[PDB]
């Protein structure tokens, strides 16, 4: 089932879209996470997404309900599609490969400033074919694991 | 388009540690 190192990042990953800490994310939360993916979500939009994911039906999301979904979720074989769409946000040129350049700067956008030693020893672990880059079968494995 | 948000921050914060 799950385990209790990922419950831990899995809280993490939480704290990321909770910026104010108060352990509820907003829509207003959400927008600042999916803008600096490269996406601008309307207000509607935004609240369709947190149905996705709130549970009790109060307008934001609180930790187990996020919990919820990731566990469930990673329990799933149905997220291709998904995760398809996780790809194209890394995959900026769309030309089917994620370069060290598209990850570094989704990386950065997030709050991560990584050397070009760092980012091409995360291409390099993703890596399965030897290409120096990403395609979807290694990116589904670098979002599975 | 949440979930997949959700699944790179995952990765994005395992990234850092
Ligand atoms: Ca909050
Ligand atoms: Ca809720
Ligand atoms: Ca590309
Ligand atoms: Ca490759």
């Amino acid at each position: 089932q799950l385990t209790e190192e990922q419950i831990a990042e899995f809280k993490e990953a939480f704290s990321l879209f909770d910026k104010d800490g108060d352990g509820t994310i907003t829509t207003k939360e959400l927008g600042t996470v999916m803008r600096s993916l490269g996406q601008n979500p309307t207000e509607a939009e935004l609240q369709d997404m947190i149905n996705e994911v709130d549970a009790d039906g109060n307008g934001t999301i609180d930790f187990p309900e996020f919990l919820t979904m990731m566990a469930r979720k990673m329990k799933d074989t149905d997220s291709e599609e998904e995760i398809r769409e996780a790809f194209r946000v890394f995959d900026k040129d769309g030309n089917g490969y994620i370069s060290a350049a598209e990850l570094r700067h989704v990386m950065t956008n997030l709050g991560e400033k990584l050397t070009d030693e760092e980012v091409d020893e995360m291409i390099r672990e993703a890596d399965i074919d030897g290409d120096g880059q990403v395609n979807y079968e290694e990116f589904v494995q670098m979002m599975t694991a | 388009k949440i979930y997949a948000a959700m699944m790179i921050m995952d990765y994005y914060k395992q990234s850092k540690v």
